[PDB]
């Protein structure tokens, strides 16, 4: 045997339907906020290149500088990628442990059955 | 040691082999290219850097959930 | 607690509530107390090609039984039809919104965060609104809505 509730159940839905509407929306903002942190952060590491003024020994030594960096960075990127990978495992691993701890009827078919032709 | 000379030399070689024949105008062309790829990478890193962060968080809420059940 | 169906029930037209009455007043013929016990749900299932065991049946009922009667009354039957109404958030998605609530990244949505979030919406959040949601959410009552509760809590929410 059990009892009744405090506020209109239809309302509770509308808030729930709204807490999400916002969060979903507040996510889009955290997202548009990232795309912006990407540009500004790339403008710091990946400074813009102004060749217009460089000479030959200037242009070459830089081409050498760059060629040299490409490898250093592709490695940094591997290490993180490395870890983000270990995590997919990790996350999918714990996701498993939790998982381990944790007929058919339509409405109209029934109504059809009870009332007849309605 | 000797094995270490090779890495140093063959490293320099790679630089020579790609840039040395390039001309004033072809370098600008190369520097652009090279920079462009350096950037592309630094960006691939970012999204990952971000990925890794949300991951720190995804996991944590997992350890939370677990201890609780 | 609460539900996406309960609201659906309050949502049925006065014309709707009626046909279910009929459907219900028939579904009960030959029933002593005037409620749907297995013997009755059995009768109809059988018209639908099914023939569940008492157990499979009693279980079909407990999912709707709210007064431990062990049988389905109109209101309950009322809910039962809403449930069986029709089918139309993914875990992955909610996992992301829950994150948007948890502002202190402790992996738990607490009163403060709930309220903060609760205020984000245009609607005039009353003192009752708050106490109630936090009430359906915290099915364990530990002060904070945990990921799993946040799941069952937002369950079905369009
Ligand atoms: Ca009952
Ligand atoms: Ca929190
Ligand atoms: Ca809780």
């Amino acid at each position: 045997a059990k009892k009744k509730s405090k506020i209109s159940a239809s309302r509770k839905l509308q808030l729930k339907t709204l807490l999400l509407q916002i969060a979903k929306q507040e996510l889009e903002r955290e997202a548009e906020e990232r795309r912006g942190e990407k540009g500004r952060a790339l403008s710091t590491r990946a400074q813009p290149l102004e060749l217009a003024g460089l000479g030959f020994a200037e242009l070459q030594d830089l081409a050498r500088q760059l060629h040299a960096r490409v490898d250093k960075v592709d490695e940094e990127r591997y290490d993180i990628e490395a870890k983000v990978t270990k995590n997919i495992t990790e996350i999918a691993d714990l996701t498993q442990k939790i998982f381990d701890l944790r007929v058919r009827i339509s409405a109209d078919a029934m109504m059809q059955a009870l009332l007849g032709a309605r | 040691t000797e094995r270490e000379k090779k890495k140093k030399i063959l490293a320099e070689r790679r630089k020579v082999l790609a840039i040395d024949h390039l001309n004033e105008d072809q370098l600008r062309e190369k520097a652009k290219e090279l920079w462009q790829t350096i950037y592309n990478l630094e960006a691939e890193k970012f999204d990952l850097q971000e990925k890794f962060k949300q991951q720190k968080y995804e996991i944590n809420v997992l350890r939370n959930r677990i201890n609780d059940n | 607690m609460d539900d996406i169906y309960k609201a659906a029930v309050e949502q049925l037209t006065e014309e709707q509530k009626n046909e279910f009455k009929a459907a219900f007043d028939i579904f009960v013929l030959g029933a002593e107390d005037g409620s749907i016990s297995t013997k009755e749900l059995g009768k109809v299932m059988r018209m639908l090609g099914q023939n569940p065991t008492p157990e499979e049946l009693q279980e079909m009922i407990d999912e709707v039984d709210e007064d431990g009667s062990g049988t389905v009354d109109f209101d309950e039957f009322l809910v039962m039809m809403v449930r069986s109404m029709k089918d139309d958030k993914s875990e992955e998605e909610l996992s992301d919104l829950f994150r948007m609530f948890d502002k202190n990244a402790d992996g738990y949505i607490d009163l403060e965060e709930l309220k903060i979030m609760l205020q984000a919406t245009g609607e005039t959040i009353t003192e009752d609104d708050i106490e109630e949601l936090m009430k359906d959410g915290d099915k364990n009552n530990d002060g904070r809505i945990d990921y799993d509760e946040f799941l069952e809590f937002m369950k079905g929410v369009e």
